[PDB]
């Protein structure tokens, strides 16, 4: 399995997304997004992947700090600040 | 449905195709209530591709009878926009939108 980041996480957010605003499953949305923050946590392998990590990895780690606040507070504003970062990205990759 | 109101006149012959990116800039609010968005606030036009479904019917709709240049008041029913449901956390169920939209331009 070869696939670039950009496409990974515009699959990635655009299928969370689903899950959370149309199906109403936060389980399912959590299920998609923790593998993706999990690569980025482990490091840019190759240029094309330091590039995007330049370019998008300070908001989606921001992203993720939000639905943390989320997992620990209850308050799905958190969750809706964490969409707004996500969408911002998926935007820019677009 | 959606009524298109003009705040100032577009060219009158460019009008967007199904496909094509319309960029926009736009201010929403509840109909005699809140302002909710602006991308204006922002300094960054907004994108969508038109007849993809992106965006709520009244935009699809509304915005499809605008040509280049156009700024126009949009009034969408509930039906063309949210309906009973709402947006969660910003729009309640069965609101009436209100967006000023300006097309600057179709890539």
């Amino acid at each position: 399995v070869a696939i670039l980041w950009h496409e990974m996480w515009h699959e990635g957010l655009e299928e969370a997304s689903r899950l959370y605003f149309g199906e109403r499953n936060v389980k399912g949305m959590f299920e998609v997004l923790e593998p993706l923050h999990a690569m980025m946590e482990r490091g840019p392998q190759t240029l094309k992947e330091t590039s995007f990590n330049q370019a998008y990895g300070r908001d989606l780690m921001e992203a993720q700090e939000w639905c943390r606040k989320y997992m620990k507070s209850g308050n799905v504003k958190d969750l809706t600040q964490a969409w707004d970062l996500y969408y911002h990205v998926f935007r820019r990759i677009s | 449905g959606v009524q298109v109101e003009t705040i100032s006149p577009g060219d009158g012959r460019t009008f967007p195709k199904r496909g094509q990116t319309c960029v926009v800039h736009y201010t929403g609010m509840l109909e005699d209530g809140k302002k909710f968005d602006s991308s204006r606030d922002r300094n960054k036009p907004f994108k969508f591709m038109l007849g993809k479904q992106e965006v709520i019917r009244g935009w699809e709709e509304g915005v499809a009878q605008m040509s280049v240049g156009q700024r126009a008041k949009l009034t969408i029913s509930p039906d063309y926009a949210y309906g009973a449901t709402g947006h969660p956390g910003i729009i309640p169920p069965h609101a009436t939108l209100v967006f000023d939209v300006e097309l600057l331009k179709l890539e």
